[PDB]
RNA sequence: CGCGGGGUGGAGCAGCCCGGUAGCUCGUCGGGCUCAUAACCCGAAGGUCGUCGGUUCAAAUCCGGCCCCCGCAACCA
RNA sequence: AAUCGCAAAAAGGUGGGCCCAGUUCGGAUUGGGGUCUGCAACCCGACCCCAUGAAGCCGGAAUCGCUAGUAAUCGCGGAUCAGC
RNA sequence: GCGGUCGCCUCCUAAAAGGUAACGGAGGCGCCCAAAGGUCCCCUCAGGCGGGACGGAAAUCCGCCGGAGAGCGCAAGGGUA
């Protein structure tokens, strides 16, 4: 869910990157 | 957690005056007003005192509050319940 | 003993991280203990895996040079 | 069966080291083990006998022997409780079934209990005698996780013939029980 | 079957049977997966004992768990307690640690309302 | 000092026979409706049972002593 | 700076996994290890990673919004601004 | 008169046999048990200390100490391992 920053939904909402949301178009 | 280091910040004025307590080897009532920063393990055993907004509360060192600042032993609280 | 109302007890087998514990004599022959701590795993033969005391010593050390 | 790791390991090996250690002039006064005395206290069983069968079902399976039911000496309001109804169950096992049940004790049972760092090396009764509480039935080898229904554990009384514990120490030790020093 | 201490997870899968372990987590247990050389799709249910066995002597002395973890953890609490750290010092009065608002909504930490 | 009935949340009442769990109304507290208070609606808190001893496994409850309350009696003289 | 960069749009779409489980739901709290801004993150910053996994299974009396590209739902940007 | 009492058991009063009075000091009975009965065989308490998961003053267990202070359906007495 949003509030989980250990997901990439989670990751987007916050909006930063890390291992769950890696920057890679 | 928290973090801050490839620095680990400390203020001079006190620095200066613990090691020059090392020196000559005397240990005494050390006042300050920096709960900015980290402590020992130069001062472990030196009695200093930390302001908390108000008076200085003198605080006894021991090698496991080594890791820590000043401050988190001169509360600025007062709170002694509700009711 | 009395004559039934009882349990067999037949010298038996066992497993762990050891290997094979002969001794047994109990009933249900040839058991699969998870970890028998008495062949040499666990505690005995103060293994100690996994050592700490990090602690002091470690905000030391990462301090003494920082 | 009269052979046993353990009941071998007592003479040929605790029984000598033991008469070195404290110079007993007979063949007797170096202590022997006998009588181990297990006892679930069971009040969890209040009015409810059904529950009580099902660990002697269980009891019996790691001991070899079928307990004793045992029975309220008095009646004790306040947490039920009258003259009669069963409150317990005990097993008395001696020489040899005593020897098996004592064996795998320490070369499993123990092993597995979530931590464990040794046995109290104060629960020596003063005249030489050692109790210890285990708190779980599935540390025991023959039980299989899916035969229980609740954990309930018991008490584990080990009388010795030797007057001092002191002495009751040593036996012990020698035979290789896990002391927290 | 048991692994750490002894917890005894089963079925559902690999990968999430290991997480049901005080200590391991969807990383430290994905990981150990393919480090140990086996499928996580596959379901505890069914498995070669000797999979079985990497496991438990992998996960069991790789790192601490279960018992092991949590007394540590208890055991860095009492350090920050004994030493007056206000840090510590916030774990005495059971009140949030990092920071925060206790003027309201502190309930996890401060337990339901006792209305006044 | 005769006889009878009592004493239980803050108020007034049950529960005591027959043992084993204390209930009702009001009030109090928190929230709602209202511009607002009350009414009204939704929630919650609160009594060791006058007292000391006794009986029983267990006492508001059965038994005894003491202290208070109410009622009746004190006649021939 | 239509001539570079923030920039990935998100839901959607395809494929696959979970199979009703306080559960790969939910991410609170907490332990540990770090990054960055700033003279300085104890009180008092944000962010990452490991572990922890909380209350919550749809909310009493009450009560709000909206008549169409509206309501719902999805992401993006800006101001302030060292960071937040 | 009013009040209390009226038969039965226990204790004291009762003066070391029995018995013995008073509106003398205190309690209890108007049942109960098909086993709480007969016999044979076994068994021995209460407490106190130490020991032992959930067990707490006290549930069940082990150790030593424990002549009866326990128990004997209910009062008291006598009796009794
Ligand atoms: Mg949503
Ligand atoms: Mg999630
Ligand atoms: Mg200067
Ligand atoms: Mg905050
Ligand atoms: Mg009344
Ligand atoms: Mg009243
Ligand atoms: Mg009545
Ligand atoms: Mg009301
Ligand atoms: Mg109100
Ligand atoms: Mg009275
Ligand atoms: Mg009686
Ligand atoms: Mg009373
Ligand atoms: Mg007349
Ligand atoms: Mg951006
Ligand atoms: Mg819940
Ligand atoms: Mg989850
Ligand atoms: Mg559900
Ligand atoms: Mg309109
Ligand atoms: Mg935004
Ligand atoms: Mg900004
Ligand atoms: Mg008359
Ligand atoms: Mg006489
Ligand atoms: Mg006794
Ligand atoms: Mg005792
Ligand atoms: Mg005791
Ligand atoms: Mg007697
Ligand atoms: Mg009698
Ligand atoms: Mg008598
Ligand atoms: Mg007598």
């Amino acid at each position: 869910g949003k509030g989980d920053r250990r997901t990439r939904r989670g990751k987007i909402w916050r909006g930063t990157y890390g291992k769950y949301r890696p920057r890679k178009k | 957690p928290r973090s801050l280091k490839k620095g680990v910040f400390v203020d001079d004025h006190l620095l200066e005056k613990v090691l020059e307590l090392n020196a000559k080897g005397e240990k005494r009532l050390i006042k300050t007003w920096s709960r900015r920063s980290t402590i020992v393990p130069e001062m472990v055993g030196h009695t200093i005192a930390v302001y908390n907004g108000k008076q200085h509360v003198p605080v006894y060192i021991t090698e496991n509050m080594v890791g820590h600042k000043l401050g988190e032993f001169a509360p600025t609280r007062t709170y002694r319940g509700h009711g | 003993m009395k004559e039934g109302i009882h349990p067999k007890l037949v010298p038996a087998r066992i497993i762990c991280g050891c290997g094979n514990v002969i001794e047994t004599y109990s009933t249900k022959p040839e058991i699969y203990v998870e970890v028998c701590s008495k062949c040499h795993p666990f505690y005995t033969g103060q293994q100690r895996f996994v050592d700490t005391e990090g602690r002091v010593e470690r905000f030391q050390r990462r301090y003494g040079d920082s | 069966p009269l052979d046993v790791a353990l009941k071998r390991k007592y003479y040929e090996e605790v029984r000598p080291e033991l008469i070195r250690r404290f110079g007993y002039q007979n063949v007797w006064e170096v202590p022997r083990l006998e009588k181990v005395v297990i006892n679930q206290g069971l009040g969890e069983a209040k009015e409810d006998a059904r529950i009580l069968e099902k660990a002697a079902q269980e009891l019996a399976l790691i001991t070899g022997q079928k307990p004793a039911v045992t029975r309220a000496k008095k009646s004790i309001s306040n947490f039920k409780l009258r003259k009669g109804m069963p409150i317990g169950l005990r097993v008395t096992l001696r020489r040899d079934r005593m020897w098996i049940f004592l064996e795998k004790l320490l070369n499993v049972a123990l092993p597995r209990i979530r931590d464990f760092r040794g046995l109290n090396p104060n629960s020596f009764d003063g005249r030489g005698n050692y109790n210890l509480g285990l708190r779980e039935q599935l540390i025991f080898p023959e039980i299989t996780y899916d035969m229980v229904d609740a954990l309930r554990g018991m008490d584990i009384a080990v009388v010795t013939t030797a007057e001092t514990d002191e002495e009751a120490r040593a036996l012990l030790e020698l035979l290789g029980f896990p002391f927290r020093k | 079957a048991r692994i750490a201490g002894v917890e005894i997870p089963r079925n559902k899968r690999v990968d999430v049977a290991l997480t049901y372990i005080y200590g391991i987590g969807k990383a430290r247990a994905k990981e150990a997966l393919e480090k140990t050389g086996i499928n996580p799709a596959t379901r505890v249910k069914d498995l070669t004992e000797a999979e079985v066995v990497r496991l438990r002597e992998y996960v069991e002395n790789t790192w601490k768990l279960e018992g092991e973890l949590r007394a540590e953890v208890a055991a860095n609490i009492k350090r920050l307690m004994d030493i007056g750290c206000y840090r510590g010092l916030r774990h005495r009065r059971g009140l949030p640690v990092r920071g925060q608002r206790t003027r309201t909504n502190a309930r996890t930490r401060k337990g339901p309302r006792k209305t006044v």
